[PDB]
């Protein structure tokens, strides 16, 4: 709440341990093999914009 | 097993006739668990 | 289907 | 920018969704749109 | 055609 | 008319003929077996064993049934059962498991 130098003040970031969580859906793994051979063509590539 | 055992002499991917043959006698009313063996 | 979400 | 324009290959003025996917893509879109949501991964114009 | 002037994406109100 | 009589197994000995069907069927009792240990153990059970034979340049198979079916009604069946299989010997059994269906999108349409 107030604009205090910290790192004069005395405070450090210890990090400890980092890990990357991924979840999956568990679809089918004949429409999952179907999605993404069809996912893998040219004309259906997936386009992103910064909001 | 039974006194009586039938024979069929059929003059003839995946097999049909032994699935054919168990659904048969499936459908008798008084058999069940057919066994299918090779 | 697609989306348009942009500011502006 | 060779085969295509600027604003086709990046869907800026081009084709919607529903007419630049595959139609199978479009159609399994539809399909598991109430669980798994494959529509906000494309881009579709909107120009003016 | 009025189609040009339609952005391209690619009154009973009475009572008291 | 009636081209293979071999008996397979010795243990069976035939008590019809080899009737045709408009296959051929043809009907086999037990000779005498070992003691049992009560009488009530031969007839006692409802499974069937369909054991299928070589087949002889003609494929044999052994349909054997509880004793209590109908030997009439078991006739009937095996031969209604050899009609379907000298006719139909297809897609609908595909369909059973290895077709799928979500698959079955983008080939329809694509």
């Amino acid at each position: 709440t107030l604009g205090n130098d910290l790192r004069v003040d005395g405070a450090t970031v210890n990090i400890t341990s980092v890990n990357l969580y991924a979840s999956f859906f568990p679809m089918s793994h004949n429409t999952a093999s179907t999605l993404e051979a069809m996912l893998r063509n040219d004309t259906n590539d997936q386009s992103f914009n910064d909001y | 097993r039974g006194n009586l055992t039938y024979r069929l002499r059929i003059p003839v991917f995946l097999p049909l006739l032994a699935p054919i043959i168990a659904a048969a006698i499936g459908a008798i009313p008084g058999i069940a668990s057919v066994a299918i063996q090779a | 289907l697609g989306c348009n979400k942009m500011y502006g | 920018p060779s085969m295509l324009p600027q604003w086709s290959y990046m869907h800026i003025a081009g084709q919607d969704a529903s007419e630049y996917l595959s139609p199978g893509l479009v159609q399994f879109a539809q399909a598991t749109e109430s669980y798994f949501n494959i529509g906000n991964k494309f881009r579709n114009p909107t120009v003016a | 055609n009025y189609a040009a002037l339609a952005p391209r994406q690619g009154t009973h109100e009475m009572h008291g | 008319v009636v081209l293979d009589e071999s008996n397979p197994t010795p243990s069976y000995k035939p008590v019809t003929e080899q009737k045709v069907i408009l296959p051929t069927i043809q009907v086999l009792a037990s000779k005498k077996r070992r003691m049992a240990e009560n009488e009530d153990d031969r007839g006692a059970g409802s499974v069937a064993e369909v054991q299928m034979r070589e087949v002889k340049p003609i494929q044999t198979v052994d349909v054997s049934v509880p004793d209590h079916s109908t030997p009439m009604e078991v006739v009937q069946s095996l031969s209604r059962a050899a009609q379907v299989a000298q006719r139909l010997t297809v897609e609908a059994m595909d369909l059973s498991a290895p077709v799928d269906a979500k698959p079955l999108d983008l080939k329809p349409v694509d």
